[PDB]
């Protein structure tokens, strides 16, 4: 089975 | 020099989305939260690139807009594999401008300060606890104007205590390219 | 001292009680067996207050009778988090003995000796693969007659094999406080 | 999404 991407994280 | 987790999916998601390989979610950030199902660490889209560590990845392919992505990049030794960014993702612009003072993104959106020590290595000021960085693999480590440096590898501890990091130079992300 | 795990949730009811936040269930022994979307671990209640660490927990509501119980006590620095106990929530009483002799306890209930190496170290008398450890950070560090010494952070291991521990200790949960 | 108890380990 694959990754995935669950979340994300945003930089400033 | 701030940065917030933000989920896009629960297990259920990640379940269906690992069986049929495809992703129909927006990318969106740098910093990605990525899972198998087995451990869950941190992407980083540098280049066009998603880049991550070997050890929590291995050959598997990315859920994708179009169906299951194929590592285009894969360096067993160095820690580190990529998938080409699938169309419409965010990506990082590379550092060289020398400085040592680096930032490092975990799972939580802590950006915790680390010292360049070395070519691939770090001082951690504050020595957290190793269990700490569990999971934040694969991360960036940023240079102050908000650059990429290279990829969180693993941690250099000392029976317990994490005083300092080992990371993908992005150099060596990019002679395999 | 004998442990036995007992399974309260299915993959429907973590889903669901974890969207809403809602979990009218009954609260049961001193050591809860915890889930996220990604991972899996445990989580001990010392004294009224259910513990864990935070590179599982982030800063996560606990799910509640009332709802999302937000999280009382965070010494993320020491990679704890805890919650305010729920209703029943059988609490721990911290250590009194001084006894160096601890044990560890794992997700599966397993009474592990460990030898109370410092302030937060601790050795394994038989060292296992680091696989036996997974999904046990939050577990508990006991004494010989059963009191809560310490709260399960990470195995220290070199080349797959864990020979050490590395916990908080009961005593700086209550400095927390 | 929250932390949910699937289960516990009860001590003696
Ligand atoms: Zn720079
Ligand atoms: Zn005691």
């Amino acid at each position: 089975g694959s990754v995935v991407i669950v979340g994300r994280i945003i930089l400033s | 020099i701030t940065a917030y987790s933000q989920q896009t999916r629960g297990l259920l998601g990640c379940i269906i989305t690992s069986l049929t390989g495809r992703d129909k979610n927006q990318v969106e950030g740098e910093v990605q939260v990525v899972s198998t199902a087995t451990q869950s660490f941190l992407a980083t889209c540098v280049n066009g690139v998603c880049w991550t560590v070997y050890h929590g990845a291995g050959s598997k392919t990315l859920a994708g807009p179009k169906g299951p992505i194929t590592q285009m990049y894969t360096n067993v030794d160095q820690d580190l594999v990529g998938w080409q960014a699938p169309p419409g993702a965010r990506s990082l612009t590379p550092c060289t401008c020398g400085s040592s003072d680096l930032y490092l993104v975990t799972r939580h959106a802590d950006v915790i300060p680390v010292r360049r020590r070395g070519d691939s290595r770090g001082s951690l000021l504050s020595p957290r606890p190793v269990s700490y960085l569990k999971g934040s693999s694969g991360g960036p480590l940023l240079c102050p104007s908000g650059h990429a440096v290279g990829i969180f590898r693993a941690a250099v501890c000392t029976r317990g205590v994490a005083k300092a990091v080992d990371f993908v130079p992005v150099e060596s992300m990019e002679t395999t390219m």
